[PDB]
């Protein structure tokens, strides 16, 4: 509904739609894929 | 990839061969002055750029790419409804644009939006068949699917079978709550 | 013929055609906020509709682009000139969303609002009787 | 009463019976310009045949509302009053067909 | 050759791979009508892929469908928990 | 000539005159100027100030200062 | 003399000279954001001056992009080592060299004589009609301005690809890199000129495109049939320095480097290809839509190769080689801060994701990622990598371990916080903002006066 | 061959000075950033406005 202070809201928050939830629910699908690939990557910066 | 100049390259018959690509390789080159020094420039570059194995992989992606692209674009041209090429129908008022209204409806049902839609209830927690029911006929009547999307949809259970909570979100039994409140129709 | 302009049955014996009503919303000013209102956010005409329906939002821009957006509701459509977009909703819980204008649209694009309030059906139906 | 005779007699009647849904004709895309000038087209038509005193062009004026904006209907409907609607122009008056 | 290590590729066919200029073209005439057969016959053809009562039901589906049936979960788990809004206050 | 092998062989060579240095940062400080100056102008223009009080253009308490 | 000189090394250097002079009002700009962006109020500009604001931020994309980033990573660094690394003796076109940079610097002065004189209003440094039309007459001036570098850039895309026919050794991958901008240019400046003059038409001449019965998205897809090209014409030249840089300083042979070459290649062709994924929000049609998101996903294959084979390459160096050299440090955080900005623009490619992100400050942070931090990051490493043969100092940045690690942090302070307020969410090219925004920005305002105190250590 | 300024920080350990001086920085930006509302006291901070913010909310369920 309105912003709320000092909040991450990753992905977004309060949905009052079925499309809204579809929103929220695509970002946290990928997310930990995003993460992999960093993570996966960045352990091989080094000598 | 031979090393010298005296065993000769094999090539296809055909518009992409060796034999194809040594005649226009050298058309705008300063230093193919010879045929000893043009010829090991010729193979210096197929060596370098036709036997490299990771090379290939961009050669499919390309073609993939480009393969996708060529389609998109024709696919506009011979099926939009909104794409006019011929002006006929530009040539009256949009009541009277028949020929190009039947456009509309075959392609407002392509196969993958059918075969794909049922699948939403991988997206949705609470009623994911909010949409599924529509009187007027422009379009299929949705059926949920029975499985998980393929792939990264590991928060969700494989089948919806498996889940405890799937029934009770259903846009189906949220009907019957509000309605046995008096709270909506839908 | 007159069967080549489609209309029911119900409006060819007499039934009243519906009209339609057309409101402004603007921002409250800083001057003239009052003690629990939101600053930047509230406005003086808030657009009610009905929870648990079906609605169509035609979105357009007289002017310039403006871009009408509600994160709660999911929708982020942008008011084009000569666009007239289609945007289907489908209110799950009452409350009130707010949102703000996404495209820089001149001097004020921070100060024009964007609050939807969403209400029971039956309230819904009362307040478009009386306002 | 069949239950396919929305779509029998014209694709017009299916939003004329559900008039807050998408037309057949236009439902494949979301910007609905090309619908409200239809809608428009067919509302000049239908005074021109029956009047405006009608029922039916008074509901094909509801119909015109519900795709278009009141400000591009305030404007259109003033180029209509005064002659100068490129939709509304009898069909023996037009240009389209004349110096190409 | 699709998701093919052209390595792999050079080795086991020898003959088919000896022009390697020709073998770069056919890779991107390959894709090229892969890509384009994607379009105009898994999403272009129109009124087709609307038969869900013929969803397909993998051999994995039943495994655990059966193992479900066989206990009372499949038959709780498709229960409606809840048809009610408010709970009575005592 | 040896003194024009090197190009800019005064600044190399570190024989450079300093006002050449200077010249370079009053340039990107007067570039700097043509945000900061405008802005004062605008300002004063349009309110009659230079430069706005923390939060003076919504409601205040009686004590703020 | 200095106006006339012909060298293109000296040429070089000009552009690096300018591109900071220019660069500290572009800077100046950014602290004016920030600094009204640390609460909600008015802080340094009044509410009658919102204006100013508005054009503050439309000069400052203007500026880092076409007259400080792009002549610094594609006039700079390459005017001075493209020539060397070709074996040549000089530059092919000698006087349209000298030209190019003069140019530069006459739009330039015009742009920031338009703020002096002319009233301060704006559009967004995207200039969408019909706002950018309906304008003031600095509007009329930013574009002279565009057209105008326009023209240098073109003709400097031409000085490059002549390269070809004069190069006496064998193309590097860095070559391979700035050939591909200079073709990326050729093929996107000319529409961008036309979409300019319909612009201009409708400014100057009583044209009528942009007004009803004419489409104004018209104008978003032949401007960002430029844009998407331009973001990809300021990255691949850091792409070619950041492959020097770590071959040399890590003494190992390029990995890969037909994958390379055939990787910058593949990104133009796709680049040049995805540009409405900045229209998602129009209201396109559903197909569009799909080919779009499916062809900008892809961009990523040939984008991850590069990461993955720029890896290796820091892999496996000897330990004995001292490992604190700011060049080598910067090419390394340019993979770690780059895989960042490249998977929140995955993040954003998916178009459903993008209507709740679209024209938020998610995407700011996600090209300040690669821009503020990742370019200027590249520029900064491969000017260090070049410092005895530039020749340059009286700075203490070559062995500077306290510069890069204030950097890097505050950097990352001011930008990682836009991503949060995405979802918050805080619209994009506003000012003024809800009180329960202000944490994220203020601590985004902390990042932006720190980062600029940071460079005033390294004189 | 350097200032006195880097002189003095160059001696120290990296892992001594570093972390201070990160930390200062961020002080002082925010000190900057706080001279310019010293005594400033908006009226929507108040209690009376925080109240009025949270009867809203409990109203309209946000
Ligand atoms: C030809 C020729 O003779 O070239 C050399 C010749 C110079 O003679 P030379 O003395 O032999 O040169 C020495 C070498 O340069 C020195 O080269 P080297 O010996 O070190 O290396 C050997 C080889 C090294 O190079 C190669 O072998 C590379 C060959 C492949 C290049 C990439 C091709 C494109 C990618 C694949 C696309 C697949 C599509 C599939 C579609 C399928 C659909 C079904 O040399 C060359 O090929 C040199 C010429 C390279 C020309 C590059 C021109 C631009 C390429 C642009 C690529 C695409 C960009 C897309 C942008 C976005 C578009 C939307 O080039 C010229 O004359 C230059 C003219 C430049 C004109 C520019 C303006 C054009 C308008
Ligand atoms: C992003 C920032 C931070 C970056 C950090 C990272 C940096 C990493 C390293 C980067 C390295 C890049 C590569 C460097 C290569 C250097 C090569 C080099 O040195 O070349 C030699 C080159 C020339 O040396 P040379 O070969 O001996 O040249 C001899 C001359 O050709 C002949 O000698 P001459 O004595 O005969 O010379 C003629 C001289 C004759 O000069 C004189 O007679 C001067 C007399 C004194 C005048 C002083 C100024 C007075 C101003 C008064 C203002 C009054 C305001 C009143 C307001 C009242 C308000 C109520 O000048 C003239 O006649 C013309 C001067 C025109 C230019 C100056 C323009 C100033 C601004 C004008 C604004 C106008 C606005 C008008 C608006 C109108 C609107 C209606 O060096 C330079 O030009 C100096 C370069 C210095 C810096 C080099 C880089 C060092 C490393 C970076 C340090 C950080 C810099 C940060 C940016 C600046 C921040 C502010
Ligand atoms: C009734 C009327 C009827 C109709 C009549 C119609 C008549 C039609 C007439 C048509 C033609 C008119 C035009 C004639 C042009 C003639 C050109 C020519 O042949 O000259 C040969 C002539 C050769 O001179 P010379 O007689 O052999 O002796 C020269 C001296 O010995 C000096 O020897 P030098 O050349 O070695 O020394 C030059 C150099 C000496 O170097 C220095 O002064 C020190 C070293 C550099 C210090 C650091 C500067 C900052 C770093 C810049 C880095 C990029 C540099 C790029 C290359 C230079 C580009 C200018 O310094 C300069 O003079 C300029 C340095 C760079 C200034 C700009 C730097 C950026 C400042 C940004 C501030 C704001 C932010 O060229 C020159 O040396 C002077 C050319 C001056 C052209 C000025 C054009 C300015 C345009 C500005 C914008 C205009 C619009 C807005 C203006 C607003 C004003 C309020
Ligand atoms: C040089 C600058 C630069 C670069 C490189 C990019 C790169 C990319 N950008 Fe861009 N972008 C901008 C600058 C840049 N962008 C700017 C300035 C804007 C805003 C302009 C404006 O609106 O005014 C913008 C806007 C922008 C939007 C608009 C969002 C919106 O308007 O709401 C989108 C969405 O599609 C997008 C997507 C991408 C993608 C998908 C990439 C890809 O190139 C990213 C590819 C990189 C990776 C993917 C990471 C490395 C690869 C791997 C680690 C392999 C493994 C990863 C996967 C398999 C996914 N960008
Ligand atoms: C490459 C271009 C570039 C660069 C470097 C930056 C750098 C910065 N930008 Fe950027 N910014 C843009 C391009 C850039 N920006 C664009 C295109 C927009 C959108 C415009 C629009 O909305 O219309 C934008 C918008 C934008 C906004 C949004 C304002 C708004 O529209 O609401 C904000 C503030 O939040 C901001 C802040 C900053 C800050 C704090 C820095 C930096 O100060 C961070 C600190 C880093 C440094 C101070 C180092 C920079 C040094 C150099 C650039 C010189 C390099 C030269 C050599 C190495 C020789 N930028
Ligand atoms: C030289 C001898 C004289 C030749 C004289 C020719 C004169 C006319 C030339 C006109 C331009 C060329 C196209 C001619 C098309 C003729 C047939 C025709 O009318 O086609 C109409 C048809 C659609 O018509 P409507 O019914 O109005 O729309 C219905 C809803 N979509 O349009 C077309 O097919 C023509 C327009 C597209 C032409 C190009 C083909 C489409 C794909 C382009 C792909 C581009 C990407 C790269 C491809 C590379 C190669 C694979
Ligand atoms: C090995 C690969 C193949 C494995 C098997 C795949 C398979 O059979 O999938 C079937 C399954 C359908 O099965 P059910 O839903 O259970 O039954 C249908 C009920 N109506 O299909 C799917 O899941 C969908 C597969 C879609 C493939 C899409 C390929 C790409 C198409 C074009 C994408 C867009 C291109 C760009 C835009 C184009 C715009 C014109
Ligand atoms: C105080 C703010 C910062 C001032 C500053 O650092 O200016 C440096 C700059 C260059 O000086 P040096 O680096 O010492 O070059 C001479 C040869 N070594 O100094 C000046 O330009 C002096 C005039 C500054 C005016 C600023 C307004
Ligand atoms: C690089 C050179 C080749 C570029 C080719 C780009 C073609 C991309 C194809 C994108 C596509 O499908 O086009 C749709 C898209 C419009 O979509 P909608 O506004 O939704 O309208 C559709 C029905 N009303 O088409 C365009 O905008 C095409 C723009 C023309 C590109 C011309 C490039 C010319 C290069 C020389
Ligand atoms: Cu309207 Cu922004
Ligand atoms: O722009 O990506
Ligand atoms: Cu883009
Ligand atoms: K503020
Ligand atoms: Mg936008």
């Amino acid at each position: 509904d309105i912003p709320w202070p000092a909040r991450t809201d990753w992905g977004g928050h309060d949905p009052a739609t079925p499309f809204a939830e579809l929103m929220i629910n695509t970002h946290s699908m990928f997310w930990p894929v995003a993460i992999f690939i960093y993570v996966s990557a960045i352990y091989m910066v080094k000598k | 990839p031979p090393t010298r100049l005296s065993t000769p390259l094999y090539s296809e018959g055909g518009a992409f061969t060796v034999n194809w690509w040594r005649n226009r390789y050298g058309l705008y080159s300063r230093r193919q002055t010879d045929p000893m020094l043009a010829e090991f420039l010729f193979r210096q570059q197929v060596k370098e750029w036709f036997y490299d194995v990771p090379s290939y992989n961009y050669a499919a992606l390309v073609g993939l790419a480009l393969g996708i692209l060529v389609a998109v674009i024709w696919r506009h041209f011979l099926f939009n409804p909104d794409v006019y090429v011929r002006r006929q129908e530009l040539r009256k008022m949009w009541p009277d644009r028949h020929r190009q209204f039947a456009y509309a409806v075959p392609y407002l049902n392509p196969q993958l939006k059918n075969l794909l839609l049922p699948y939403k209830n991988s997206f949705i927690d609470n009623e994911p068949d909010y949409a599924d029911y529509n009187p007027v006929g422009l379009r299929p009547q949705r059926v949920m699917a029975i499985r998980r999307i393929p792939g990264f949809f590991w928060a969700i259970p494989q089948y919806f079978f498996e889940d405890p909570l799937y029934t009770s979100c259903s846009t189906k039994n949220m009907q019957t709550i509000y309605k046995k409140l008096g709270y909506s129709e839908l | 013929s007159p069967e080549d302009y489609p209309t029911p049955q119900k409006y060819l014996e007499g039934a009243p055609i519906p009209s339609w009503y057309s409101f402004q919303s603007n921002l409250v000013g800083d001057m003239d906020l009052k003690p629990g209102m939101a600053r930047m956010l509230e406005v003086d005409k808030r657009l009610t509709v009905p929870t648990r329906t079906h609605i169509r939002f035609l979105i357009t821009g007289a002017d310039v682009i403006h871009s009408w957006s509600v994160p709660s509701l999911g929708i982020k459509c942008d008011a084009t000139p000569g666009r007239l977009v289609k945007i289907n909703t489908f209110i799950q819980r009452e409350g009130v969303f707010y949102g703000q204008c996404s495209e820089l649209c001149g001097t004020l694009h921070a100060f024009m609002p964007i609050v939807v309030e969403a209400v029971s059906p039956e309230a819904f139906a009362a307040h478009a009787k009386k306002w | 009463e069949s239950a396919d005779a929305l779509f029998v007699g014209t694709l017009d009647r299916l939003t004329a019976e559900h008039p807050h849904t998408d037309d057949p004709r236009f439902a494949f895309q979301s910007n609905q310009w090309n619908n409200c000038e239809l809608r428009f087209t067919q509302f000049c038509r239908c005074t021109r045949e029956l009047g405006e005193d009608d029922p039916r062009c008074k509901y094909q004026y509801y119909r015109a509302q519900t795709v278009c904006h009141e400000f591009l209907l305030e404007d259109w409907m003033e180029h209509r009053h005064r002659g100068t609607c490129d939709l509304d122009i009898m069909p023996d008056r037009q240009v389209i067909h004349m110096r190409g | 050759s699709i998701f093919t290590p052209m390595d792999w590729m050079f080795y086991y066919f020898p003959n088919y791979s000896r022009d390697k200029v020709a073998l770069m073209a056919r890779q991107i005439k390959i894709h090229f009508a892969i890509g384009f057969a994607l379009v105009f016959l898994v999403y272009h053809p129109p009124y087709k892929g609307a038969d869900y009562g013929n969803f397909h039901k993998s051999p994995l589906y039943w495994y655990k469908y059966n193992q479900l049936e066989r206990s009372g979960q499949l038959q709780e788990n498709l229960r409606i928990k809840r048809d009610w809004f408010y709970d009575e206050d005592p | 000539n040896l003194e024009d092998h090197f190009d800019l062989a005064e600044y190399m060579m570190k024989m450079h005159n300093p006002m050449s240095e200077y010249l370079y940062w009053i340039a990107g400080f007067v570039s700097g100027l043509h945000g900061i100056l405008p802005l004062l102008h605008s300002n004063y223009y349009f309110s009659g100030m230079f430069l706005p009080r923390d939060n003076d253009n919504t409601q205040l308490c009686d004590d703020s200062w | 003399f200095y106006i006339l000189v012909n060298n293109n090394k000296r040429i070089g250097i000009y552009y690096i000279k300018l591109s900071i002079i220019i660069g500290i009002l572009g800077i100046v700009l950014s602290y004016i954001i920030r600094v009204e962006l640390y609460n909600s109020g008015n802080r340094i500009i009044k509410y009658d001056n919102v204006n100013y604001y508005n054009m503050v931020i439309t000069l400052h994309g203007l500026l880092m992009i076409f007259y400080i980033i792009m002549p610094g990573l594609y006039g700079g660094i390459p005017l001075y080592i493209l020539p060397i690394l070709s074996v040549i003796t000089d530059i092919v076109l000698p006087r349209i060299n000298n030209i190019s940079i003069i140019i530069v610097l006459i739009s330039y002065i015009v742009v920031i004589n338009s703020i002096v004189i002319e009233y301060n209003i704006g559009t967004g440094w995207t200039l969408y009609p019909p706002l950018s039309i309906i304008g003031t007459v600095i509007v009329n001036m930013i574009l002279y301005g565009l057209i105008i570098i326009g023209i240098s850039s073109i003709i400097s895309a031409i000085n490059f690809m002549n390269i070809l026919i004069v190069i006496d050794g064998i193309i590097y991958v860095y070559i391979w890199s700035i050939i591909i901008t200079s073709v990326l240019l050729i093929i996107s400046l000319p529409i961008l000129n036309g979409i300019l003059l319909m612009i201009l038409s409708d400014i100057y001449f009583n044209s009528i495109y942009f007004i009803l019965n004419g489409d104004v998205v018209l104008y978003q897809h032949l401007f960002w049939y430029f844009g998407h090209p331009e973001v990809y014409i300021l990255i691949l030249p850091a792409f070619g320095i950041i492959s020097i840089i770590l071959s040399v300083l890590n003494n190992k042979i390029i990995f890969g480097m037909k994958s390379m070459i055939l990787a910058i290649i593949m990104i133009s062709i796709l680049g040049s290809i995805v540009w409405a994924h900045h229209i998602y929000t129009v209201g396109l049609e559903l197909d569009t839509k799909i080919y779009f998101n499916n062809l900008t996903l892809i961009i990523s294959i040939p984008t991850g190769n590069k990461i993955y084979n720029w890896i290796i390459l820091y892999i496996g160096s000897y330990n004995i080689l001292y490992n604190g050299y700011q060049s080598l440090i910067f090419s390394i955080m340019f993979i770690i801060i780059f895989i960042i900005g490249g998977i929140t623009g995955i993040i954003i490619s998916i178009d459903i994701i993008d209507i709740g992100l679209h024209d938020t400050y998610y995407i700011v942070s996600h090209f300040h990622y690669i821009l503020s931090i990742g370019a200027v990051i590249s520029l900064l490493a491969g000017i260090l990598l070049l410092k005895d043969i530039i020749g340059y100092y009286n700075v203490i940045i070559k062995i500077n371990k306290y510069f890069g690690l204030l950097l890097f942090i505050n950097i990352n302070i001011i930008f990682t916080p836009q991503f949060i307020i995405g979802f918050n969410v805080m619209p994009r090219r506003i000012l003024e903002y809800s009180d329960n925004i202000i944490v994220w920005n203020l601590i985004s305002s902390i990042g932006s006066i720190s980062t600029i105190l940071i460079l005033l250590s390294i004189f | 061959d350097f200032p006195w300024r880097w002189g003095f920080v160059a001696e120290k350990p990296f892992w001594v000075g570093a972390p201070i001086l990160v930390l200062g920085v961020l002080c002082l930006g925010h000190i900057i950033q706080t001279m310019g509302q010293i005594g400033v006291r908006p009226k929507r901070y108040t209690p009376e406005w925080v109240e009025a913010t949270k009867e809203r909310e409990r109203a309209e369920n946000t």
